[PDB]
């Protein structure tokens, strides 16, 4: 079922066969990882390495003891060596702890993996700050949000997807600690 | 009519007539005598006639070179096999004062007149350095009293060179191929003597030092080298058509080498890569082995068919060999010697180990 | 004649300085815009340490995508990629499997036609103008998936330093028409992991690839941005050497010319007034 | 694209060995070809002048004249290297005195002095043995007098004359495509147009070499054939478009798609003017 | 004339007949060149009065290969195959090596792209132009100068690496037993019996590289 | 002002117009080692941009108009 | 290179000069719209050699 | 230049001294020797310099040396004509001299 076990190595080997042998082998996404799933470790007691990305920026790559995640079926918590998961992301707010201390960041969806050795990926597009957005244009826009209502159910998917994301952002903003 | 010389370049691009005046134009350690000096071992022995070899001006040391490779080869025999003798030799070298070298080379021409003239037969005239009778005249016009013309020569450079040059010619009764090795002076081909003597030759085969820089040899200019042989009704259009379409390939790499040196080939189109490459091959197939230089290059010379040179060169020309690398086509002979070379090369590229024991250099062999 | 030697330095001078112009603004983007490749660098991690690196993989249909340049002064980095793209492409040729090849950026729609012309459907161009954004990426992913292979390649340079653009191959399978069938083993190893999306696993690892095909071909498309930007800085470098030496040839061939008037002229004015007195 | 009316001077320069006999050639043998078919009275009487020439060379054109049929209205004046340098000097002089019987007369004539740059070394000859101070390379004084005096000979005439015609076809050979010379900058300063012919285009295969812009024609379109006014109008204005496009393109930057359309209607126009050798159209 | 001036002044070196008692006469005109200008008048007139050229090239004397012997333009071609044959037998292999080295230095002024078959022509090159370049006012015997080029063109000195090869060739001068130079220059040429003790000799050579 | 020179130099300058004259010569020298990349204004250096707008000003402070003298 | 571009009359703006260009002479409106075409015309050179 | 040259061949010959001389501007001793060279008549060599450049110049510049006395050691300033260091008054110069010291900006 698995008749292909590829890989760098394979590649490497196979490559040397059918390209021209001057040719450096080209390199691939693996050589730039020293983090790996199945390579245990990475744990050390409490705090676990919470690599929260970004297309456009990394916000956090160092050790926190436990992370809030915004899943779809709602908000759950990592701690140190959870159970493996892959979880997808509804917008809301990723609180990152280290201690008595929490930066609230709110994203806007997209995955967030839990591996079986304890390194956790948070994987979203737009993860703002929940200091940088304003009370005042969420309410402002869902005004309009909840009245362009067609029977396009691509633009109605995207007026589904507009009053969740406006409404949680809400339900986030007022209830600030 | 064409003459053949087995040379891949004159026989392509420039062909040389066999009742015709030749010139050999180059600049001090371009190859002009080994140049005439292959042409007389090439043309020299097919051709039946007699031979005058008029050496103006040049090396006593060459003089004595081609004198004792003659005695060798039978050209010359000595004693009483005299008369069966080919060559005549008439020699003003350049230790001999300028009134000696002024002159010599209208002995060499009265030795090639009475053969043209009188026995009514084909002769070879082969004159290392016409330049030196010019510049012979030149040395004795300073103390003649004449005003001098451009850059310093003699007022009369135009009219002595042509009195003499007129001289040279094939008539009714009589052919004299005259083979002149042109001296120019500083690398200088609008220097006086070299623009005068241009109008005299029926083809006049240029060679360049910046060819012979690159290790091609002869260092023949191909887009400065001509004939009025050059013309499809002479010599038939298909060698007509070749030697156009190689000159028109080398033309355009060179209006391309200006980029080339600057921006490199990266930014050529790829139809400008392909004459690029195309154009490299050709420069490369032309130079040629010469069996007058093997005693110091070491390798065997080849003398290359006018047959093979066409389809050779056309073969290059359409596309056919470039499966073949650049230096394959590099001091070969003819197309199956590319193809040769290009086997062997490629076939060298493993072999280059296993000589490490097994000897025969081991103390009790 | 003398006045076109004089001219051609003139050329060759204002070659050089402009070559040295587009050298610094090079070096000037490429630090501006490596600010913006090594952000990008992180996002690709999660998904080869949760999917694995696959690049020969017998799919039966196949999308190898060759992202270059759009300008053409960068000095041989497409051409690099236009010999890497059949290197790759012809590694994977095991039963006949049907290939796409696709283009990004205009100096790539020139080159794979004259090896692939068949198997070349989209060039994407146009793509550095602005900038590089995800959602720019997002569309390029998605006309990729208009047509749905089971693998994708991608073909681009990694800018390793401003001297280094070792080329990289990155590899993205479709969710499970190819990808979990490549992770069974004894079981699996997807099947550590507890899914909590909202609908089954073959949804979830369908959105995920295809946020997986838009975060490499957005760190692709910076990655060759930049490495293009220091290949271009390392090309006018060798151009201001060339009109560098160029014109000192020129320089020294123009002094000869100019000794050469100076005596001529004179020779002549001498010779002149020595045919009066 | 420079075309010639009778009673113009027309300079065909060029360097070494590029076409310019081989367009003096052309044009005697066209008058030929031409009155065979026009009446009697317009009919071109050709002297080809040979001054510094092998004697060898004007045999082979003495010879191509015949088999073409051109020696029953051409005259020959043949002054070879061999010869004295007066008689070099003196043979455009000849030919354009030959050539003005049919001018004074009523008829027209075509005199082609090929290389007056081997007229004026026969010349300087003279002037630097009879002592005379040279000048600009050595070349005495008045050598721009030497050619303005046998240039403007060649005239058209007024009705009352004749109506008689001489057109002038002086050569003169550069050295590097260098005009800057001496005899090279009077000749063109005398003549009115001028066909400048191109080493390096003679080798990319546009045989005749002509750099369309560099040649001038200054009597233009006032004596050209109404036929090719209306055409070749167009043909220069494309031409013009081609030549500054091809300077960028051959870097290989970007194409336009319209920039792409004038060099490659420009490419259709280059390979319509090459002709061959001895076939006037 | 200032031709005729050379002319005159090189035609008496010769080497005359046995008739003329033999003897001879070699010349070593001297010609400095303006900024390397060698289409100069005087330099292109003794060019075509000697029988070759011995180029020296700034370029190189200011690296420090001394001395700056420009390979690809220096020519003699009435003394080759006239020269040493033991010298002859090497020196072939050492002109053809240099030669490869002038065409991949011609191909690749910056180092980036290495074919690791242009790195071995180009790691044999950087060799041999050590090893050819010398100390001045100190002369060395021809067959000393043959051990040191066969040592060269062949292996033996691959293991030092580019910079102690000037003290290579002097520990192969020195520890090289030296017989082998009286065989070499009484015979001419390396014999195979030679050849076979020269590949021995060059083995147990301590070499400064190591 | 890259070829203007004066061998009395700064010696025989108004003192006050030696004060400001020496720096506005080396902002022109900085500025004439940066010139004619001002034709690259959308390829920005940030650096070297700012010496090149001084430069641009300074050369523009220099100009007179015909017969008033200053 | 005026004449070659077709430009006719193929008169060198920049080259050409007059003693009636003063501002003094001719007016402020001719002058500087004279030395406005000419700057234009000065910085379109020293560009085309990049547009080229 | 040979008035200079005598104060110090003084000081060489008679004193035993190692002098300092410091023809300042040669190439302006050139310059002089040409000028008096083309206004007695004579041809000018190359480029346009005297055709005793060579000797005139090295009248000059063979009196500068050690003898067994002392020595003259001469500083000289060196103008190179049209940044040109093959016009034949720098080449013809820099035959004689045994160092160069540029100073630079
Ligand atoms: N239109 C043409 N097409 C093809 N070949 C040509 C053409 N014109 C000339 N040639 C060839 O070019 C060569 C030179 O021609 P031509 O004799 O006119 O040179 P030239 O300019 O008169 O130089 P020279 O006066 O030195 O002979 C001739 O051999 C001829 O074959
Ligand atoms: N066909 C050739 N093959 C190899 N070397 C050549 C060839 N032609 C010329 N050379 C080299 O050029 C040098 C000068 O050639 P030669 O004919 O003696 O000079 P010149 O042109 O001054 O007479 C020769 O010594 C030879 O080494
Ligand atoms: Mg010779
Ligand atoms: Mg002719």
């Amino acid at each position: 079922e698995a008749a292909a076990p590829a890989g760098p190595k394979e590649f490497t080997e196979v490559w040397n066969k059918k390209a021209p042998s001057t040719l450096i082998v080209p390199e691939f996404p693996s050589n730039y990882t020293a983090v790996k799933a199945v390579g245990e470790g990475q744990v050390h007691g409490d705090a676990f390495p919470v690599n929260f990305y970004t297309p456009h920026s990394i916000l956090s790559q160092a050790q926190k003891d436990t992370v809030v995640l915004p899943g779809v079926d709602g908000y759950f918590g990592v701690k140190a060596s959870h159970v493996p998961t892959i979880a997808q992301l509804k917008p809301g707010v990723v609180e990152l702890h280290s201690g008595a201390e929490s930066e609230k960041f709110f994203v806007s969806g997209g995955f967030a993996f839990v591996h079986p050795n304890g390194v956790t990926d948070i994987c979203v597009l737009e993860a703002a700050t929940l200091d940088q957005v304003d009370p005042a244009a969420v309410k402002s826009a869902l005004a309009a949000a909840s009245a362009a209502q067609p029977t396009d159910e691509f633009e109605q998917a995207a007026n589904r997807a507009a009053i969740e994301l406006y409404s949680a952002l809400e339900s986030a903003v007022e209830a600030k600690a | 009519e064409i003459l053949v010389t087995g040379i891949k370049v004159v026989d392509l691009l420039a062909p040389y007539q066999r009742g015709g005046k030749i010139g050999l134009f180059g600049g001090a350690g371009v190859g002009k005598t080994v140049l005439i000096m292959e042409l007389i071992n090439n043309v020299a022995k097919a051709h039946g006639g007699f031979s005058v070899f008029a050496g103006v001006g040049e090396r006593t040391r060459e003089g004595n070179d081609l004198y004792r490779e003659m005695i060798e080869s039978g050209v010359i025999k000595l004693g009483a096999e005299r008369g069966n003798s080919k060559c005549t030799l008439v020699y003003g070298q350049m230790n001999e004062p300028p009134g000696a070298r002024a002159r010599v080379a209208l002995t060499g021409l009265t030795v090639a007149e009475y053969f043209r003239d009188i026995e009514g037969q084909d002769v070879l005239l082969f004159v290392d350095n016409i330049f030196r009778f010019t510049q012979a005249n030149s040395e004795v016009s300073a103390l003649l009293g004449r005003i001098p013309s451009a850059v310093g020569y003699q007022p009369t450079l135009a009219t002595d060179l042509g009195g003499l040059q007129e001289r040279i010619t094939t008539t009714t009764k009589g052919s004299i191929t005259s083979v002149q090795a042109v001296y120019v002076p500083a690398d200088d081909l609008t220097d006086p003597a070299p623009a005068t003597t241009f109008a005299h030759l029926d083809a006049t085969t240029v060679l360049s030092r910046s060819i012979a820089e690159l290790g091609i040899y002869p260092a023949v200019d191909p887009l400065d080298s001509t004939s009025r042989m050059l013309n499809p009704n002479v010599i038939g259009a298909e060698h007509y058509n070749v030697a156009r379409g190689v000159q028109k390939v080398l033309q355009d790499y060179k209006n391309l080498q200006d980029i080339i040196a600057i921006l490199g080939m990266d930014e050529l189109s790829e139809e400008d890569k392909l004459t690029v490459a195309r154009a490299r091959k050709i420069q490369r197939f032309l130079s040629q082995p010469f069996q007058v230089a093997e005693v110091f290059t070491g390798t065997p010379g080849k003398y290359v068919d006018l047959a093979d040179t066409i389809s050779g060169f056309q073969g290059v020309l359409t596309g056919k060999y470039d499966d073949l690398p650049e230096m394959a086509f590099y001091m070969v002979g003819d197309i199956k010697e590319v193809k040769e070379k290009a086997d062997k090369m490629a076939k060298d590229i493993a072999s280059r180990k296993e000589a490490d024991n097994k000897k025969v250099s081991e103390e009790l062999k | 004649s003398n006045q076109a030697v004089k001219q051609r330095i003139r050329a060759i001078k204002n070659i050089g300085k402009i070559t040295k112009a587009m050298k610094m603004v090079a070096a000037s983007k490429m630090k501006n815009a490596q600010i913006a490749v090594e952000q990008s660098r992180g996002l690709v991690d999660p998904f080869v340490r949760l999917f694995g690196d696959f690049p020969a993989v017998n799919s039966n249909k196949s999308v190898v995508v060759a992202v270059t340049s759009d300008k053409g002064l960068c000095g041989g980095l497409n051409s690099n990629i236009t010999k890497y793209t059949r290197a790759t492409l012809a590694t994977t040729e095991s039963e006949g499997k049907d290939v796409v090849v696709v283009s990004i950026g205009d100096k790539g729609r020139s080159q794979l036609t004259r090896i692939e012309s068949q198997r070349y459907q989209l060039a994407i161009a146009d793509t550095y103008k602005v900038r590089v954004t995800f959602g720019q990426a997002s569309l390029i992913v998605e006309e990729l998936i208009k047509h749905n292979p089971q693998s994708y390649q991608i073909l681009f340079n990694k800018f390793r330093s401003a001297i280094s653009f070792k080329p990289t191959v990155a590899t993205i399978l479709s969710p499970d028409l190819l990808e979990k069938q490549l992770e069974d083993v004894t079981g699996n190893s997807l099947d550590a992991y507890d899914i909590e999306a909202s609908h089954e696993r073959s949804d979830v690892l369908r959105d995920l690839t295809e946020f997986h095909l838009g975060v490499t071909l957005y760190n692709a498309m910076l990655e060759n941005n930049c490495s293009e930007h220091a290949s271009r800085m390392s090309a006018m470098e060798n151009s201001t050497k060339s009109a560098g030496e160029m014109l000192g040839k020129l320089t020294l061939d123009y002094n000869r010319k100019r000794q050469a008037t100076i005596t001529t002229e004179l020779i002549e004015i001498i010779a002149g007034a020595s045919a009066l007195m | 694209l420079v075309p010639i009316g009778r009673g113009q001077r027309e300079l065909i320069i060029g360097d070494r060995q590029t076409g310019k006999t081989a367009v003096a050639i052309d044009a005697i043998i066209h008058q030929k070809n031409c009155n065979e078919q026009v009446p009697k009275a317009q009919r071109v009487y050709c002297v080809y002048v040979a001054v510094g020439q092998k004697r060898s060379t004007v045999a082979q054109l003495v010879k191509l004249f015949t088999q073409t049929g051109a020696m029953r209205y051409t005259i020959m004046v043949s002054a070879t290297a061999s010869d004295a340098a007066p008689l070099q000097f003196l043979a455009p002089y000849s030919g354009c005195a030959m050539a003005e019987y049919f001018r004074d007369t009523g008829k027209h004539g075509l005199i082609i002095y090929d290389d007056l740059s081997k007229q004026s070394v026969a010349y300087r000859q003279m002037s630097l043995l009879l002592r005379r101070p040279p000048g600009r390379e050595a070349f005495p004084g008045d050598v721009f007098y030497l050619h303005s005096r046998l240039l403007e000979r060649a005239a058209k005439l007024s009705k009352e004359l004749g109506g008689g015609s001489l057109t002038a076809f002086p050569v003169i050979e550069t050295q590097a495509g260098d005009v800057s010379a001496y005899i090279a900058t009077n000749v063109i300063s005398i003549t009115d147009g001028q066909i400048f012919l191109e080493t390096e285009l003679f080798y990319k295969g546009i045989r005749p070499a002509l750099n369309v812009g560099l040649s001038v024609s200054r009597v233009g379109s006032a004596a050209q054939f109404p036929g090719m006014k209306q055409v070749a109008g167009t043909l220069k204005l494309e031409l013009a478009q081609y030549r500054e496009v091809a300077a960028f393109a051959q870097f290989g930057s970007d194409l336009d798609a319209a920039t792409q359309y004038v060099l490659e209607r420009g490419a259709r126009l280059t390979e319509m003017l090459k002709q061959k050798q001895f076939a006037p159209i | 004339d200032v031709f005729y001036l050379h002319s005159r002044l090189l035609e008496r070196a010769a080497k005359l007949s046995k008739e003329l008692g033999g003897g001879s006469l070699t010349a070593f005109p001297v010609i400095e060149t303006q900024a390397g200008d060698v289409s100069a008048y005087i330099a292109t007139n003794v060019i075509s009065i000697t029988d070759g050229q011995i180029f020296l090239e700034t370029e190189l004397f200011y690296k420090g290969i001394r001395p700056a012997l420009n390979v690809g333009l220096s020519v003699s071609r009435v003394g080759s195959a006239a020269q040493f044959p033991g010298m002859k037998q090497v020196a072939g292999t050492l002109k053809l090596e240099l030669a490869q080295y002038r065409e991949v230095a011609a191909f690749a002024q910056f180092g980036s792209d290495l074919d690791a078959a242009t790195q071995y022509v180009l790691e044999r090159g950087a060799r041999l132009t050590e090893m050819l370049k010398q100390k001045q006012f100190a002369p060395i015997p021809i067959e000393r100068q043959t051990v040191a080029v066969y040592a060269a063109t062949k292996g033996f000195l691959d293991k030092v690496r580019v910079q102690d090869i000037v003290a290579a060739e002097e520990a192969v001068i020195s520890q090289v037993n030296p017989a082998v130079f009286k065989i070499l220059k009484a015979n001419g040429k390396i014999t195979p019996a030679l050849d076979a003790h020269l590949k021995a000799e060059l083995r147990k050579v301590k070499l400064p590289g190591a």
